[PDB]
């Protein structure tokens, strides 16, 4: 091969992977003070339930 | 032919018997009639959408 092969550039090639974001996840629970207390004949049972 | 018969031993085989369910045996109080038992059902986290 000819001698000007030295001057040609062979760049290193590569392989990427672009991911992105995740997921904000959510859950809630509503505890009542009016009608949950019509069950649970002990206050300790109501606090055990709320826990 | 005229003597009353003589017994000499009277033995009483006596064995104490176990339960194999005795560590299970809790000691309750025995007042009231019914006993209730419950759980909390599953509730998966859901995605947040801000729209």
């Amino acid at each position: 091969k000819n001698e000007e092969l030295m001057l040609k550039r062979n760049y290193p090639r590569m392989a990427t992977k672009l991911y992105g974001n995740g997921i904000v996840k959510k859950q809630k629970f509503t505890l009542n003070n009016n009608d949950t207390r019509f069950n649970f004949q002990t206050l300790a049972d109501a606090t055990n339930y709320a826990l | 032919k005229y003597l009353f018969p003589k017994i000499n031993e009277t033995l009483l085989i006596d064995i104490a018997l176990g339960n194999r369910f005795n560590w299970l045996a809790k000691e309750q109080d025995f007042i009231g009639q019914y006993s209730e038992e419950y759980v909390i059902m599953d509730t998966v986290p859901i995605n947040m959408d801000l729209s």
